[PDB]
């Protein structure tokens, strides 16, 4: 503990993800809605915009 | 040298509770936007931690 | 018999063919897909995208 900055322990969390490859399992909180047909719409499919 | 992998599937995450109480001095992404991962959905999640 | 007029038809197909593929290029960023870009990244790096 009596060491200054730079040489004190740091814990390092990586987060690694893939973008979009494959099918996808772990998503954000936003909440699903209804479908509409035979229209122009923006969609959002898990996570691709269209 | 022996650092934890673990796995991240089959959840919805909320990461803004990371946000919400956090002691990170770091916290930088490199292929994604901090406030944009709830948005977003993703596969072949791990946590490399050390 | 007629293979100079078809051969024209075809340069003018294929040149088309060429730019409808060069849209699936990522010409050196993270992703050939504008959405994508926008959908991942702040405004300071998403421009140099």
């Amino acid at each position: 503990p009596t060491y200054g900055v730079g040489h004190q322990p740091y814990r390092v969390v990586v987060l690694s993800f893939e973008l979009l490859h494959a099918p996808a399992t772990v998503c954000g909180p936003k909440k699903s809605t209804n479908l509409v047909k035979n229209k122009c719409v923006n969609f959002n499919f898990n996570g691709l915009t269209g | 040298y022996a650092w934890n992998r673990k796995r991240i599937s089959n959840c919805v995450a909320d990461y803004s509770v990371i946000y919400n109480f956090a002691p990170f001095f770091a916290f930088k992404c490199y292929g994604v936007s901090p406030t944009k991962l709830n948005d977003l959905c993703f596969t072949n999640v791990y946590a490399d931690s050390f | 018999a007629l293979g100079k007029l078809q051969d024209v038809v075809n340069h003018n197909a294929q040149a088309l063919n060429t730019l409808v593929k060069q849209l699936s290029s990522k010409f050196g960023a993270i992703s050939s897909v504008l959405n994508d870009i926008l959908s991942r990244l702040d405004p300071p790096e998403a421009e140099v995208q």
